[PDB]
């Protein structure tokens, strides 16, 4: 069997990213110093640029828009995009999203290959995927594995998580590179892995294309992913969490904190209040509720239904803008 | 601990 | 290309095994202690019960019978079974066999998905295989590889080894998990790996189905896989020591020791005796003889023939029950 | 679905190379030794033999020629070759190529299986490949993976490198093993891995069959690989030093040093010279020029064109016989 | 080289 | 000069304590054991009894009473006293006080040289001292250093401590050893050191004889030291906190908690209230007060004056037996 | 013997030093945070500052001038002096010499114990000595040793070095502490130790009193030490190298570099020049001259005799002010 | 008090041992290489002298006779002896005794200070001792301690051991150094230390002068130490094995082995034979016999009495020359 | 700090 | 980034 | 303990 | 390495 056609289709849109730091060269005893004049000197230089390759990026448009993990580009002095055909351009950061580990880069180049997108919702466990990237500085490498699992939350890496799990070897430097389907269609961005050694052990994770896209579209539109805020600290009601709180068998979210002067504080949410309904949606599961509020447009008046001391309270809050971490 | 801040 | 159909056939019958261990809570200088009264009191009990993930298990029957490694089960008082659909029940351990690292769980749930079997005997190296388990408590995962070889005995892991070698990523948390063929049929139970880093490196091992079924059914009927024993400790035969009446390995087993007061011992076997036949059969291999003796029923009297001092002798022994390690 | 067919056509042509030595038997207080006479003798044998594996060789031809890595063979006084069909024989060394990590064994055996070759140039990234090797001394094992890349140079593993990058799990004991295509036709020899744990992490490197064949015919014939010598240390000219008429690297490599009484040094080459042409070849890349010099005959008179002090200088030099590393 | 028990 | 006279008086009264736990006999292939009879049998026992050295002990009295560190003796079934003259005898635990890290050992030998007790109160920082111990199993060892400080507490090593500090090298095996003055008189028992490496760095600690001796007689009549108890957990009164009509240590220790059903609980003492008087004494410092309560005979009703909410409260408590840790 | 009296005079003038940094108090899940409102309040304790020891200091004036190491005080914002009498005051940093690793602190307390000085020049190797300091924050400890050596230069620790070597255990926390004679007078300030463990191995260094007092007076006069500048780098005369006019080793210094725009640079000293005279003084040893230049006042014009290429030149230069490291 | 007079007496007689590895300057890019040419040659010094210091030596005679450890001098070519007065001399190795860890060097210089000697038998545990030597390359360094123990046999570092255990800091670089008395009379050669850190821990060992002098005189006369050989392996009579009519220490040595064709073997000695007398002296302890035989001159015909199977048997042997490790 | 228990 | 070749 | 002496 | 080559003033 072969995936070479998919490799041909997909590899040209997977660029490699790097940063440069000018640095002090190892000194010599008989050579001129900035402060001392010795026996000899150098012809044209006094410092040396070092390339420090960050990870992989994915081209999403012929306009020049690039997707990458935020951590690849974090605290970067200079981001150089190295194309598969040997081209090099200086990238402009457009925006970053620390909550979803995503950053968007802009490149001014003609003749840019773009990545043909595929639906991440249509993937299944047991599907074949190929991970394209730049592991350990070796060069463009393509790896193969199946989709080990889908939609992985509870990983505790990001505020918002919808992770594909992969069997294809992902290594340091593979971050920001593409996860593709067997036909060469982008289904994810390589983001993080679980390892004792630091090398791929068969547990890689990538951000699905649907989530990656929403944030990319938002970052291009505003330069910030806009998210909703309720200023609530929420815990799940377990059988012993309920007993400490004094509710014998109640289930669902309970608030354990109110962000000072946030939308809940003005609205009336109080610690110990079981949330029944957020904006006419039943708040049964916390992850569903947080994402709902996240997509709720800031400056909107939604109605929170709460259970306080066994009685229902119809609270009203003005959804705010989620602050950065 | 299942906790969310939103 | 997808193994998604095979995952759909197999993922439902493989479980996650958990255990709870009681723990005293973390202390605070303002909070009440078991023997101290301070300015505060949590409403929770002093002992936190921590969920701990012992491994993976396969649902073998619709009656709730389950298969896992002896090394997953051994030492845990309460075993909890988590199925793919979220149904969680408490398993009662039925029987264990440390000779094969196998153990059987009885579960009492209705609408139970069973696992379609395969033939271990029908596998060929180069065949595609899937490993289903819970690696690193990351949730159920599916790994794809191929059979790397078969019949990996003399590995020194277990008393009886007839293992499958797979290249599918196998990590801690995968033990007792299902090794499945490309149609989701169960070929093995994933038990151990060979690694420099305690993580998948591509060398994986599964007990074959043909052996596990022999063990599982024997445990269900009796509570123990009952093996025939002769109390003999043997070694191999070099042709250099085969000068007298030399057969390279024909009747090539050298007695190295006798279990004190063992069945072989009562029979009159001395160390240094070369066993030619056991129970009317050529004995030119230790592992073959180890297995042949194990399948003989306790109490069947057999005749062991040994060449001693260049003379063949006819010995009569009564097979014994094999003692626990 | 299965690579069983490819394994059946390839696995028989892969052998495991072993080395043996004698170390004395376990020391005991009452055991007669070489120095002291004590209460007991372990029979009478002074030395016990320990066989330790070195890696895997490929059976290239049915006349007994074997291909393996130089690192597998260097430092081995006696090498045993044990094929898949249980035959073990003592091999002898036709030669070695440390500059390509290749070595050739000769063996005399009846009806040897031979490896059917395939074109290295005909592989494209994304093709399925399989690995046959003895990893960790577990026994012959087959690993399936894809082709990560081709043409891997600048690794700094060897002087002359053209590696295939593979996803297949390559572990110590895989060195000198076959990397094979989906049909069982040879595409390479497995030499090394990039690993942060010393085990497979999905980045494996193999010498391609084309380079391996030409090293093998050459080692078999003249007993070694013969290469051209110029005795030059070269660095690519920088863009800063590409200040001259040559457009960047166009026709340029700087002479960093000249070997003492070397073919170029007698020729009048001086450090700081810019080589425009070697043997009327463009020479814009240091690696391509180094390969060209290696494939030039020891003893050919060639014309080096150099640019020193704004003037082209034509020099004539006698290509040497490249020395041992 | 190795030992088996039964 | 020469501390030899000091060594002559002191060295005969310091002993070495060792414990013996039979160690499993190591196996051999041609040898016998319980389960198997092999080719040879040594004329030997099934196992051998190995001996580990717990530490030093000082012969306090000619009756056979020896005083040592609690940590040196705890959870060692058999205690052997090996004398300086080579007499070795089984000793019996008379009792231990883990609060002071002391223990009393009883031996019954004739012609025992008892140690000469010096006065710990009479020593000064800058005085010459000698440590006698069996460090690292090397043998009875004599080290010379000075007294670095007196009255060391707050170390956090022990419940009740009045530590002597010495520059003299002290190592593992010195525990239970003698601290001796210039005339060879007992001034301490070596107890703990402060080491980055685990070896003496000139900062060793020993329990002074006045405290050590008092504990010993209190373990001879009774099998434990009987101490006073109020079951309170006090903290130091910070001056900033003491703005509330109070001065920094002016009758001040702050309560952090009270033992449940303790003498303090019965009396009404509360977490967060300032204690100013205990049985008419100031309680300016927690350490002075803890020691005073310990020397108050149990069952004695005493008054506690306390400052609660700006109000003096008179309380009455009946002292209880301090409980084991 | 006993040094109790020497500790009585020496110990009072030795002070402990510490810094305090405010630290966020331990949090609880139910507690109000500056960012969140939770079930309970902490009774408004915003944070808790915790004291951190920096080392020791010596009092050289009744007026409270303290001498400590620059390594002990650099980068610390708030300095507290704690004395043997238990008084604590904030110190004012007067000055720092990174060249000798020395620093000066100012205190305003009445009745300050002054340390009596000693003649550092008069010390003999073998003299008993004592180190006073706060090692490991255990409180002041006194340690006894011998002078192991004097005038240790070429240790690579400080630009200007004269060292007393001591056998007295000096641990981290002894820096800025007192090294004293057997009469209790100050012979040095202990600064560094040579160790594998990080603890004392018996090799400790103390800056001598003659230098330390000299540096301290300079800082009080000017806020820093004022020193001479030539901007010259020099090496020793290789024994073979005294080819022409090197007889008697008169020129032991070879110019290895000249400070750009330095007084010597302006003077006409060029690298490779041989210095025979500096201010009509011996140029035989490099350290002697460095010390000589340093002790020459800026603005003084001097004469340097350089042997350049077998020719003697009479140079003239205006002495500079040595710039900071 | 001072020890400076003893140091004035013994410091001249201790020397530092200097070795040289031939190493050439490590490579730098524009500097001419041994095999390559470049724009700048490294002046004219091709390589540089690299000085590695191994230890101390004591000048035992004015004829230039030196004493040191075999471990200090083993595997060296040029040993340079640097005196306290700065004079340095090349040394030639007269002889070595590795069984005592001693070496004798000869040096030719006039006005060579000779070390005054003490009597090894004279010393007491508790005597103050000085340690002169050069640890860590720092320089000659005196250290003070006391004598921890004498007769330290059974350490396990050397075959013949009588060690002075010493308190003074002995660190790496002290081997071959002098253990001096309070008056400066040499009593030992500093040899080994027991540490965990790899630095001084206060447990130091010296070879006593009485043993050291006997070895040095034998080395000067014969170039070696000559020892008796019986070729036997001996062990103590176990208490249970003295059931054969024997005192535990009487005829205590028991034969475990006889060296092949050794003096003992030729005599008729067989293992199990219990030796009662060797050369008419009681063989009570194996260490005592080991010294008695080494000291017997080779070629003496000596009787050996042995208990063989319950019968006293008279034997004779020709004491042989002891073979080397 | 608050480590006295009596 | 600065590497050398010897031929 | 018990060890061996070789002479 | 005894050819230290470093003093500055």
């Amino acid at each position: 069997v072969s995936y070479a056609n998919a490799v041909s289709r997909a590899a040209p849109a997977v660029a490699n990213l790097y940063t440069t730091k000018m640095v002090s060269k190892p000194s010599h005893p008989l050579f001129d110093d900035p402060m001392f004049r010795r026996f000899f000197g150098d012809n044209l230089p006094q410092q040396k640029r070092m390339e420090s390759s960050l990870g992989s990026a994915v081209i999403m448009s012929a306009e020049g828009y690039l997707l990458t993990n935020n951590h690849v580009t974090a605290g970067a002095d200079q981001i150089i995009v190295a194309l598969r055909d040997g081209r090099e351009t200086i990238a402009q950061l457009v925006g970053s999203d620390p909550e979803t580990d995503l950053a968007v880069l802009k490149i001014d180049l003609k003749n840019l290959p773009a990545m043909t997108l595929g639906r991440s919702d249509g993937i299944r466990t047991g599907d074949v995927c190929l991970a394209i990237g730049n592991p350990f500085g070796v060069g463009q490498t393509v790896t193969m594995g199946i989709i080990s699992a889908t939609g992985r939350n509870q990983l505790g890496l990001n505020t918002y998580e919808d992770f594909i799990q992969t069997d294809a070897a992902i290594n340091p430097g593979n971050s920001g590179g593409a996860l593709v389907d067997a036909a060469g269609n982008l289904i994810g961005i390589n983001t993080a892995i679980f390892s004792k050694s630091g090398g791929s052990q068969g547990i890689g994770f990538a951000i699905p294309t649907k989530l990656a896209l929403e944030v990319m579209q938002s970052i291009i539109e505003h330069g910030q992913v806009i998210r909703g805020w309720l200023g609530v600290e929420v815990k799940a009601l377990t059988p012993e969490l309920a007993e400490s709180l004094g509710l014998g068998e109640t289930a669902g979210i309970v608030v354990a904190g109110v962000y000072r002067d946030g939308p809940a504080a003005r609205g009336g949410l109080l610690p110990g209040d079981v949330i029944l309904t957020i904006d006419k949606q039943e708040a049964s599961d916390g992850r569903r509720s947080m994402n709902q509020v996240a997509r709720t447009r800031p400056g909107q008046k939604i109605s929170i239904v709460v259970l306080r001391n066994g009685q229902k309270v119809n609270l009203t809050a003005e959804v705010g803008l989620r602050p950065p971490p | 601990e299942l906790r969310w801040v939103f």
